[PDB]
RNA sequence: GUUUUCAUUAAUCAGGAACGUAAACUAUU
RNA sequence: ACGAUAGUUACCUGGUUGAUUCUGCUAGUCAUAUGCUUGUCUCAAAUACCCAAUCCCGACACGGGGAGGUAGUGACAAUAAAUACUGAUACAGGGCUCUUUCGGGUCUUGUAAUUGGAAUGAGUACAAUUUAAAUCCCUUAACGAGGAACAAUUGGAGGGCAAGUCUGGUGCCAGCAGCCGCGGUAAUUCCAGCUCCAAUAGCGUAUAUUGCUCGUAGUU
């Protein structure tokens, strides 16, 4: 349908994704989380199952940084979306932190091993960066934007 | 129901055109060609196969070599020389084909030429890819990469899922005995040749 | 209208506004089916 | 046919080999004889230049034709173990 | 209402109104299909 | 405009084909009812 | 069709006949 | 109708039993 | 108390038929066969190497073990994701859209243009390490990108073409189509790489599909 095609094209364009399999992957994990939230809303308030399982779900989503720290209700967990998940991806986080000029530049950098998340370099652009780990995204020490060797085209030109 | 569907699909797979056999009760020796580019070791495989079968160390084996391999059937090995006239002469003759590929160097035009000459003239039953010069390798990751790419190109060439043997070394000037023993396990037990129309009408 | 990207309505995000017709309402009472609970179980989101 | 999805056949005679216009369906249709049952049915080669690979007395796999002669039900899929579109695209040579 | 504002999900079951609201871009159609509901043209679900 | 009119004529041909198919299916069902 | 008619068994007048499978089908759904 | 008696005797039909020239316009309401 | 002293204080109108306007004109299979394609990483449905670990048997620390562990294949699935990123200048004036179409809507878009930067993993690979000995992994010096390549595929829809060919007929039209044209194959540089849609290391096809009454066993 044209609505599905235009929606998936807006996702693939707005966040520099490769195909629609990544969109369907995110929509599947989002539907799993939202199904768990609906099943926890089935029960009444102050049931211990709903209390502890909903607190676990909300603390998990706030810790992985999707759900905002302001709103912490299970209705907002139902109101979650795939734009929030693709915003929590690593590639858009490199683009928004400004190490790269565009989202396709960010995917290129993460593929050819320039950025690192915390200590180790990250080869995958779909790395779900958590909220505590959002700040420690920077260029690695072996990268010419970080330091070390001046690099490849630089070496061929400076010879 | 699905068992009936798979049974019907296999019952349609078993079918062919009803051609005439024309094989005698005391059949002649089946003809094994050893085809390949120059320098690949066809004569070396000939020496090694005849030592496996009849235990005779031939210092210079030429011509067709007939060999008893079973109580019912027997073989004959002919090594095709590196000339196209002999290759086109024997492609209409061959009963089973031992098609040699030169390992690290990859495929050659003589190998592809004989494959499509054989396919255009008449396809026999059994063609076995034999991949040699594997010992001229230094990295055993490049070795399995070359085996995989040569297997897939040969499968595109003749048919999917063929037999591709890997003959590694040259110990006593001959070949390794275990490798040629499983090669002869494959070319010893045999099935009747394919009913080709040219061989079933004309006497050669 | 704003929030329309080529037949993709970006205005509909949960809580979903759902208009109900009489045919849908008569058949969802006829099929022994609770209205808001089945709409929430269909959309996995809070409907009004 | 039968209970299977594809049937095998022998190409008896390419009917309509002397038709005038190039992509006529009478030019494309081929009378084959199914092996399992024995009946002679007609099948479409998918293309007029692709007709040249279908020779007489060749084992031919054929499937249904699901969409100028409306009612010819089968189409030739493989000829002598090689896919007919691959022969047409010049990927494979035909083993004869 | 839907032509003016277009924020709604129309829940119907008659094919006349369904074909009438399929012409306009970007409204989902919810219809009961004998076990549960079924949403037609919503991309996020 | 001429490209749009060509595609509109193709759509109307498909509409006439489906109309004939539905008409024959309906009258094939009714002709058994009046028999 | 009437909306008010329940979905388990057939209704004749004021008498509602439930076949033995249908009361078993509800007991299967509970378990 | 009675200013009449036994108080479930009853309801339904597998099996079975008695009676035997035509067609052609059509808990209440 | 003023108000129908025979509630007839009722019934006396049950709504034919037509015109116009607005609506309406399939998708999954842990399901089999088959076709095309396949560079990287983990992973696994299906005649290889050794007792090195754990274990066992003996005159016995050494000798001997078909349990066990190591490796190889694999698009049946499943997992991650390469095939490029970013500027400047020059030139053109159109690009796009639709309900309503010889009509309306919107304002920056291109180009087989000219140049410049960097980034580099596939692969090649000295080693060291891993290990029974090897491999993989982790470390790792050195090379390793300009398209005519380090060469993305599978399907579907559509346009344009001859001193060519075929068919129909009250001239020049129409249809099917067209690798086939005068020459020319070391000749040609042409739509120079036609346009659009879908999935994209996956994708398609086929089929299956989803006469009446009494009366007993019995029943209430
Ligand atoms: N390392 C290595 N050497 C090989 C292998 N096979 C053959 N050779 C050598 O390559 C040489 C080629 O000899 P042949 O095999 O007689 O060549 P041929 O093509 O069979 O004979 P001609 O057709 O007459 O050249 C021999 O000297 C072999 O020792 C192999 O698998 N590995
Ligand atoms: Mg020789």
């Amino acid at each position: 349908e044209a609505a599905r095609l235009d929606s998936e094209l807006k996702l693939v364009g707005e966040y520099g994704l490769r195909n629609k399999r990544e969109v369907w992957r995110v929509l599947l994990t989002l539907s799993k989380i939202r199904r768990a939230a609906r099943i926890l809303l089935t029960l009444d308030e102050k049931d211990p199952k709903r209390l502890f399982e909903g607190n676990a779900l909300i603390r998990r989503l706030v810790r992985i940084g999707v759900l905002d720290e302001s709103r912490m209700k299970l209705d907002y967990v139902l109101a979650l979306k795939a734009e929030d998940f693709l915003e929590r991806r690593l590639q858009t986080l490199v683009y928004k932190l400004g190490l790269a000029k565009s989202i396709h530049h960010a995917r290129v950098l993460i593929r050819q091993r320039h950025i690192r998340v915390g200590k180790q370099i990250v080869n995958v652009p779909s790395f779900m960066v958590r909220l505590d780990s959002q700040k420690h995204i920077d260029f690695a020490l072996t990268s010419p934007f970080g330091g070390g060797r001046p690099g490849r085209v630089r070496r061929k030109k400076a010879k | 129901a699905r068992q009936a569907a798979r049974s019907h699909d296999i019952k349609e797979k078993r079918l062919h055109v009803p051609l005439v056999d024309r094989l005698p009760d005391e059949p002649p020796p089946r003809l094994v060609v050893i085809v390949g580019p120059p320098g690949v070791g066809k004569t070396t495989l000939l020496k090694s196969l005849v030592r496996r079968y009849t235990k005779e160390t031939m210092s210079d084996p030429v011509g067709p070599i007939t060999v008893v391999t079973s109580k019912k059937q027997r073989l004959t090995f002919i090594e095709c020389p590196n000339e196209l006239e002999a290759m086109i002469d024997m492609a209409k003759v061959a009963d089973i084909v031992l098609l040699m590929i030169d390992g690290n160097y990859g495929f050659e035009m003589e190998t592809m030429e004989f494959l499509n000459i054989l396919a255009n003239t008449g396809m026999p039953g059994n063609v076995f890819g034999i991949l040699t010069h594997l010992d001229l390798f230094k990295k055993p990751s490049a070795l399995k990469d070359a085996k995989k790419r040569l297997k897939h190109r040969l499968w595109t060439e003749l048919y999917q899922g063929a037999h591709l043997f890997y003959l590694s070394g040259v110990l006593n000037g001959r070949y390794p005995d275990r490798e040629i023993h499983n090669l002869s396990r494959f070319l010893s037990v045999m099935k009747n040749p394919r009913p080709l129309v040219w061989r079933n009408t004309h006497p050669y | 209208p704003s929030s329309m990207f080529f037949e993709h309505n970006e205005a509909l995000v949960p809580p979903y506004n759902v208009l109900v017709d009489t045919n849908f309402l008569s058949r969802t009472v006829g099929a022994k089916l609770p209205l808001l609970e089945s709409a929430m179980d269909c959309l996995y989101a809070s409907v009004n | 046919f039968g209970g299977s999805s594809h049937a095998k056949g022998i190409v008896l005679e390419k009917v309509g080999v002397e038709a005038k216009q190039p992509n006529s369906a009478i030019r494309k249709c081929v009378r084959v004889q199914l092996i399992k049952n024995g009946k002679k049915v007609t099948a479409f080669v998918p293309n007029d230049g692709c007709l040249n690979f279908v020779d007489e007395n060749d084992e031919v796999l054929l499937a249904g034709f699901g969409r100028d002669i409306p009612g010819v039900r089968f189409k030739v899929v493989k000829v002598s173990g090689v896919g007919l579109l691959a022969l047409w695209k010049e990927k494979k040579e035909k083993p004869r | 209402r839907v032509q003016k504002h277009r924020i709604y999900i129309v829940a119907t079951n008659d094919r006349d109104l369904k074909r009438r609201i399929r012409k306009i871009p970007g409204v989902p159609i919810m219809s009961v299909q004998k076990g549960k509901y079924a949403i037609e043209r919503l991309p996020g679900a | 405009r001429e490209k749009l009119k060509k595609e509109l004529a193709e759509i109307e041909e498909r509409r006439r084909e489906k109309q004939k198919k539905e008409k024959k299916e309906f009258w094939e069902r009714e002709g058994k009812k009046r028999k | 069709r009437p909306v008010d008619l329940p979905a388990v068994g057939r209704m004749r007048g004021a008498e509602l006949r439930i076949s033995a499978k249908e009361a078993a089908a509800i007991a299967r759904e509970v378990r």
